[PDB]
């Protein structure tokens, strides 16, 4: 498991089939509690989230601050990887100990093609996090226009 | 003069705003015997571009309007000083 | 060159013992001395001996019952008995 | 290589609204998780350093940064979680 | 203070008809005799004295070979040099 | 000492009650840092790493270490004792 | 070690590479100084040194018992230790 | 104290780096910056360079810098130093009553041992293997 | 100005004496501070030493150690200068 | 100011006791003050020379005697921890109970520098465990206020 966590990390998407087949623990999870998927989103490894999926690793394990698989493609702008997660059943409305839904960190780095694709699969506009505000009040403080009017 | 906000308040936001703070760790020395994870606390850290000192906030109005840098000044990229303008040849140049 | 006569010795504090144990030492060493006035003659020190100093002591509690400032204390005390370099001024053209 | 690290965002906004300040929030958050070299003092002797520092036990954990308070303006204490939020990443420890 | 440690230095000279090394010699021995953790050392002057009274007999004794040497090629002759050394007191006793 | 730091008077209640240092802290003597732990053989050791300064003679250097060392020798607590771990110095004398 | 190992970890492989001198080198180190926390890298908590001092040339007669035969043997023995990297290396005849 | 690599970079490297120039003779700069809170920079020169003036001249451009530099990394002191990079040899200090521990061995060594070591002529550098005593307050947020 | 002995001593004397590191050619430092508000640090350095080259290594460690001392000892500057000179002559002017 | 009084306040002060000997022989005046009011008596209690305090209070030393910040022998031999002093002023009738100008006494002083020994002598000779200094604080509140536990105990 560890060594899945380090192969899912480095993208060598051929160890990892190698150690699935071998029957890794898939939702293995590291200290901060991130798993394989966890660290396949967060360093765009395409091919790996998808051999994970497919070998039915958690589409909606989370860190030990509430964080998603799908936070990270979102926060990091990997399009494809955020379609392919939804496809498979990730929670769009997700919401990490902040309160911070994948549509909140889309809209923050201004991944317009992201958030669409959030907002296909039915994300709410109106979620709050802890201080209240919506992607919409993100849009605008961050004078970003153009997201700003796909937020209506 | 219309948000009765002075340079010394732009400034103030600025050095509160555009830091750099070093913020400590999670499991570093001297730690509790057992424990296993040792990571970096990140904080604020500097800006990097017009748009995030854009929206540095200056205040919130009584009535919950927000007042940003972007409402009562340009930001832009531009010279430390304006003094220093070379041609060659008659054309736009820098120089050493 | 300076006096180039007899000897400089110096008595030195190896431990933790302190200006008033190594003053002990010190007359300690210079008895032993007078007593060969044989061999040593003018065995003395080079400094000076401790005198009568005026210790004040700030009562914390009583300042901050009274809602005054240790700053506003010393800087009291030390302006008025020991004197304070504010800043410079010039006079007929040089700095001072 | 890179390792995961512990990324708070202060809320300049909810701050403000608190009247909690950035100074306090940032001496309060690195005081504790990273130590503070406050002044110097003697022991036997030697000049030394003094250190404030969390005692171990309570930087050991990231829930135990909402158990750290800082004291607003209007003098009430205010804990981190109500004026931040967190989440892990990855940065570099030793950069060339 | 004496190299980075509470010093006290004292002065004295050797009595009349004594070396001050002789007088040296007794003060490292009085000092052998002080409280637990006193230490001492040369400076100044005796440091000089010390370091220069050591180089003075490899000194006389090399002028006295070459001198030697010098009237042996000279004279063709390893005993007729002693002819001319011999003259050495025949000045000196009268400087005296 | 701990004693006094931990009387460190922070405030005084409405009630007139004191709130000390030692009431919010623990006071110790303790590394300025916690990060460099050292062993000799398996036991509990410090030591000091040298290196020699750009150009400077090995052989030489080390010969005045040891003489400094000497020093401070007949003033160790009981029990303190030099270790000579690791020396590159021997081995030039040595094979000369 | 990898960054994010513990100052605990690190210890535990100083301890192997502590032992592996102790028990399997006997008629060839005479001692080992261990570091936690420091190597040339830098002050960290995933990080050491050995210092290896060995038993003088006379008795440590054949080609196996000279450094670069002992440190293949120790590298090769530290290479199946976990999560860490271990290695034993002669410094070169001139390092630069 | 305290920062991470991307602080001590941005905040005390780059700072002093862009400050070093027309310096004599130098062959190349590096610079680590760890989440130590540490920075090292090292400036390499051309052999027969006289190592005084190389030092000299790069603290004459570093003091230009210092004045930058956030307040707490001034208080640690900076450092310039003229040495060899490896180690000449490493003196250890023990207790064979095992009546000091090694926290106690690492105080005495730096409060009475290094200094003198250090101002040592040949000497470039001293690492000590180990710390000296602080005050220690550590507080409890709880009771604060 | 307005120090007593003790003072200067463990807020100057001692932190600039701390950092008298890493300087060649120094026989011995030594040092006096005293009640008229007053330090000096005399280094002596071997016969045949550059007294240039010494003073700006002084200097320079010096000029890394101000941070640590007191702000109006940092107001008044603290100066380094070559003292083993004599003088040609001294004017002296009155006023009759 | 007197030629033998200011050698008697030197002696007293470096406890010469062979000197301090000779000097009573001649009469050197024991009520002898320097500038801040203190007296031999004053010096050798300062410094701890037992031989020198028992000469000079057999020789008419006013055991009384305060500085002029309104401090007596007792006070510097309780604060400075010597026990033996102590012991031979109280025998010699020092007041148990003399306040100096800020209205500390021997036993606050004692207290606040832990002397066990010599707070309980003190106590046995009836100083009085309840006298407040100019801020109100006794004996007690230093020793609870130090973090004395031990001393705390004995002023119950």
């Amino acid at each position: 498991g560890k060594k899945l966590l380090e192969a899912a990390r480095a993208g060598r998407d051929d160890e990892v089939r190698i150690l699935m087949a071998n029957g890794a623990d898939v939702n293995a999870a590291d200290v901060v509690g991130w798993t394989p998927l966890h660290l396949a989103a967060y360093w765009g490894h395409l091919e790996i989230v998808e051999v994970l999926l497919k070998n039915g690793a958690d589409v909606n394990a989370y860190d030990t601050l509430g964080s998603t698989p799908l936070h990270l493609a979102a926060h990091f702008g990997h399009l494809e990887i955020v379609e392919v997660l939804l496809k498979n059943g990730a929670d769009v409305n997700a919401k990490d100990d902040n309160g911070i839904t994948p549509l909140h960190l889309a809209a923050n780095r201004g991944h317009l093609e992201i958030v669409e694709v959030l907002l296909k699969y039915g994300a709410d506009v109106n979620a709050q996090d802890k201080f209240g505000k919506t992607a919409f009040d993100i849009s605008i403080n961050n004078g970003n226009e153009d997201l700003a009017e796909i937020l209506q | 003069n219309k948000f009765q906000l002075t340079p010394v308040d732009v400034i103030t936001a600025i050095k509160a705003q555009n830091a750099q703070v070093a913020a400590g760790q999670l499991g570093g020395t001297p730690p509790v015997k057992g424990q296993q994870l040792n990571a970096s606390i990140i904080a604020q850290t500097r800006l990097t571009s017009t748009e995030e000192f854009g929206k540095i906030l200056l205040k919130v109005n009584q009535d919950g309007s927000r007042v940003l840098l972007r409402d009562v000044a340009k930001i832009e990229l531009g010279g430390e000083n304006y003094d220093i303008i070379a041609e060659f040849n008659g054309q736009p140049a820098s120089g050493l | 060159l300076g006096t180039a006569t007899g000897f400089d010795f110096e008595l030195i504090d190896q431990a933790g013992l302190g200006h008033e144990k190594l003053t002990q030492a010190r007359n300690q060493l210079l008895a032993e001395a007078a007593k060969h006035p044989d061999m040593l003659t003018s065995v003395r020190p080079n400094g000076l001996e401790d005198t009568p100093q005026f210790k004040i002591d700030i009562d914390q509690e009583k300042a901050q019952a009274l809602g005054v400032s240790i700053n506003d204390i010393n800087t009291t005390l030390g302006a008025a008995w020991g004197g304070s370099y504010v800043n410079d001024f010039i006079d007929r053209g040089r700095v001072k | 290589e890179d390792t995961p690290q512990f990324k708070i965002d202060i809320d300049q906004e909810k701050a403000q609204a608190l009247g909690v300040s950035i100074n306090d929030i940032n001496t309060t958050l690195g005081a504790a998780w990273g130590g503070s070299y406050v002044n110097d003092f003697i022991d036997r002797g030697r000049v030394k350093k003094v250190y404030v520092m969390s005692e171990a036990k309570y930087r050991m954990l990231p829930d135990d940064i909402g158990d750290w308070y800082v004291r607003a303006a209007d003098g009430q204490m205010v804990p981190f979680s109500a004026f931040s939020s967190s989440r892990w990443e990855y940065g570099s420890p030793r950069l060339e | 203070r004496y190299n980075g440690l509470p010093s006290m230095e004292i002065l004295g000279q050797a009595a009349p008809g004594k070396s001050t090394g002789e007088a040296m010699e007794l003060m490292e021995q009085l000092a052998s005799k002080l409280p637990t953790g006193v230490g001492y050392d040369w400076t100044g002057m005796s440091y000089q004295e010390r370091l220069s009274g050591n180089q003075a007999p490899s000194l006389y004794a090399i002028s006295l070979i070459v001198v030697f040497l010098c009237l042996a090629a000279l004279y063709e002759s390893w005993s007729i040099p002693f002819s001319v050394m011999l003259v050495v007191p025949l000045g000196v006793i009268g400087a005296l | 000492s701990t004693e006094e730091f931990g009387k460190i008077l922070l405030k005084v209640n409405q009630d007139g009650s004191r709130v000390l240092l030692r009431d919010v802290a623990k006071i110790e003597l303790g590394g300025e840092n916690y990060d460099i732990i050292a062993e000799f053989n398996g036991q509990p050791a410090s030591g000091l790493g040298i290196k020699l300064a750009t150009g400077a003679n090995a052989l030489d250097t080390a010969a005045a270490i040891r003489a400094e060392l000497a020093k401070m020798e007949p003033f160790f607590p009981s029990g303190l004792k030099i270790v000579y771990p690791y020396d590159t110095t021997p081995f030039v004398k040595i094979s000369i | 070690l990898p960054a994010g190992a513990t100052q605990e970890r690190t210890q535990k492989v100083l301890n192997e590479v502590t032992h592996y001198y102790l028990t399997k080198e006997k008629n060839n180190v005479e001692s080992v100084f261990a570091v936690n926390g420091f190597g040339f890298a830098g002050r960290g908590q995933n990080t050491g040194i050995a210092f290896v001092s060995l038993k003088d040339w006379a008795d440590r007669p054949g080609e196996e018992n000279k450094v670069e035969a002992i440190t293949m043997r120790a590298t090769r023995a530290f290479s199946q230790i976990k999560d860490a990297m271990v290695f034993a290396f002669n410094l070169p005849a001139i390092v630069e | 104290p305290g920062a991470d690599a991307k602080t001590v970079q941005d905040t005390v490297t780059q700072v002093i780096e862009q400050n070093m120039n027309g310096i004599d003779n130098l062959m190349y700069m590096s610079s680590n910056s760890d989440s130590t809170g540490t920075v090292q920079i090292t400036l390499t020169f051309e052999s027969g360079t006289d190592a005084d003036i190389a030092q000299v001249q790069v603290q004459n451009k570093l003091q230009l810098a210092m004045p930058l530099l956030p307040q707490e990394v001034q208080q640690q002191g900076v450092s310039v130093e003229k040495s060899s990079s490896s180690f000449l040899m490493v003196v250890g200090v023990i207790n064979t009553d095992g009546t000091m521990t090694q926290e106690d061995i690492s105080d005495y060594v730096a409060a009475n041992m290094k200094d003198a070591i250090s101002r040592t002529s040949g000497v470039g550098d001293v690492q000590l293997f180990g710390s000296q005593y602080a005050m220690r307050i550590w507080m409890n947020p709880n009771e604060l």
